[PDB]
């Protein structure tokens, strides 16, 4: 971790200078998070129905709600009343693509494995995802969680160096690619940046990949999403409209994905998460605990969610279900307590995300600002062009 | 039946109160119904 | 039968009725279709549902 011994005080004032309640300590190198699985009673591991229906039937219910009012009032309704219906029809999918989530990683319903693969496929395709690769990208994340250079799964943090190295090719700052990442991670159209994600899958649609014993696996994974893109948003468009199209599919659609980034991107970056390199110092155990913040929202929202923001008790209890995910946090709480980070979903920790935590430099090992970082680095490339003279 | 009118907007008289004052407006003496 | 009349309706094939005083309602049958559309968008001016 960043902020090593030193006392409360100095950790209190960047809790709240940053936003956070709890900074974390420091924990001890060489370890697995796979260890803390045994802190954990045995009753969380067991199934009932009652969580699982209630979970699968609680944002079916919010979807329906909205679209039976939108549909209602389809197009008399000012712009507010559609951002509103819009805001839940997102919400609801989201809950509905975390059981999908759990089913991808086969601890929603081990019992009937056919049914609980059925079921993922099903409320996956709609958000246009596949779900063999979907389990396949979380995997290769969990594996390797904050490695630099390899966590490409993630949201991997725009360093200082390659930076620098796409500043001295483009021969100035107005570049194309310059002026992609200046809006991309300066606006608050970072809060959308899941979509790049969801372009990244399909992996170039190339079965080259692959396992080959896996092929016929894969490609029926890719077939669900465009069956739907190919049967159904025709339909859509065709009895709407564009307007019909827009207020239907396309807000829902980015108020999901406005969920999933902010999500992640929160769970994992912080100004005190290092980012170490591989065979530097990159331990898994102290990644996977110390470097992880958790997100608190009101109960309303997180009954409406399955409990998602709850990332850190299935990284050490991956067979833990998705109901017992709130009781195991308390637990790990009493034991790992000093070492865990916590935050609330607040308007400042987002302006903090999009305005100073930008560019990654590994010497200060840190987040700071993109304008100052490429004026100072520019500043640089002017002293080195002044020790360029001979 | 028929209904009586004058050309003054053009002022009408049933058996409401119509005056289809050129757009309309129907009088009373609120078109929130259906036949069945 | 060569001369027709315009009313407006539902999509159901109701008359659309403007009651007034005691549930008394009056019907209408327009031998120029610009006085339905008066109608219909005097309706939308105080009822979107209906005259959508
Ligand atoms: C819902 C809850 C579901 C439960 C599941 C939760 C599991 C959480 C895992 C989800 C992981 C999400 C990772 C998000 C992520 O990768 O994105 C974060 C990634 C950033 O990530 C980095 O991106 C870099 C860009 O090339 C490189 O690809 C790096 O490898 C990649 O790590 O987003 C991007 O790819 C940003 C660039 C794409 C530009 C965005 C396009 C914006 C278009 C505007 C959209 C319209 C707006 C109106
Ligand atoms: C059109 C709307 C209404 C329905 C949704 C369509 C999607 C199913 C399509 C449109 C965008 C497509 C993607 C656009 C870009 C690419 C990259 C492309 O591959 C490459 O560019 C490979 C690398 C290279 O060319 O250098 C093909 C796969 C993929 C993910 C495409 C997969 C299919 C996608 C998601």
């Amino acid at each position: 971790t960043s902020l090593d011994g030193l006392p409360e005080t100095q950790k209190y004032v960047y809790a709240d200078e940053w936003g956070f309640s709890r900074v974390g300590a420091d924990f001890p190198p060489g370890s697995h998070p796979s260890l803390f699985s045994q802190l954990l009673p045995q009753a969380l591991f067991a199934f009932d129905a009652r969580a699982a229906v209630a979970a699968v039937a609680v944002p079916l219910a919010a979807m329906a709600a909205g679209y039976g009012w939108l549909w209602y009032m389809h197009s008399i309704a000012p712009v507010w009343q559609q951002a509103l219906c819009a805001a839940l029809i997102g919400t609801g999918y989201a809950g509905l693509f975390k059981v999908a989530h759990e089913c991808a990683m086969m601890r929603f319903i081990p019992q009937m494995p056919g049914l609980q693969a059925a079921l993922g496929t099903l409320l996956m395709a709609p958000a246009l995802y596949s779900l063999p690769s979907w389990r396949l990208h979380h995997l290769h994340h969990l594996l390797h969680t904050n490695m630099l250079w390899q966590d490409v799964w993630g949201w991997h943090p725009l360093t200082k160096v390659e930076l620098a190295d796409e500043m001295v090719r483009s021969g100035g700052s107005g570049g194309a690619a310059m002026a992609a990442a200046r809006l991309v991670l300066t606006t608050p159209i970072k809060l959308f940046a899941s979509v790049g994600h969801w372009l990244r899958s399909w992996d170039g649609l190339d079965l080259r990949h692959f396992h080959p014993a896996s092929y016929v696996e894969v490609l029926s994974g890719w077939a669900a999403p465009l069956a739907f893109a190919g049967l159904v948003l025709p339909a859509v468009v065709s009895a709407g409209g564009l307007s019909g199209f827009v207020s239907c599919y396309l807000a829902p659609w980015l108020v999901f994905h406005f969920w999933l980034s902010v999500l992640s991107l929160t769970a994992h970056t912080a100004p005190h998460i290092p980012w170490r390199a591989e065979g530097d110092g990159w331990d898994a155990g102290r990644a996977a605990v110390a470097g992880t913040v958790t997100l608190r929202l009101p109960r309303p929202l997180e009954v409406l969610l399955n409990n998602a923001n709850y990332m850190l008790p299935q990284a050490v209890a991956p067979g833990l279900p998705m109901w017992s995910a709130p009781a195991a946090y308390a637990v790990l709480a009493a034991r790992l307590g000093p070492y865990l980070t916590e935050a609330s979903m607040s308007l400042k920790l987002l302006t903090n995300h999009v305005t100073r935590w930008q560019i990654y430099d590994e010497e200060a090992h840190t987040y700071r600002p993109m304008e100052e970082v490429v004026d100072e680095i520019e500043a640089d490339l002017q002293q080195l062009a002044a020790a360029a003279q001979q | 039946x028929x209904x009586x009118y004058x050309x003054x907007x053009x002022x009408x008289x049933x058996x409401x109160x119509x005056x289809x004052x050129x757009x309309v407006h129907v009088f009373r003496k609120x078109x929130x119904x259906x036949x069945x | 039968a060569p001369v027709p009349v315009y009313t407006v309706a539902n999509p159901k094939n109701e008359f659309v009725l403007v009651a007034g005083e005691n549930n008394t309602q009056l019907g209408f049958f327009f031998f120029r279709k610009e006085d339905a559309e008066a109608l219909i968008e005097k309706i939308r001016e105080e009822n979107p549902r209906l005259a959508r």
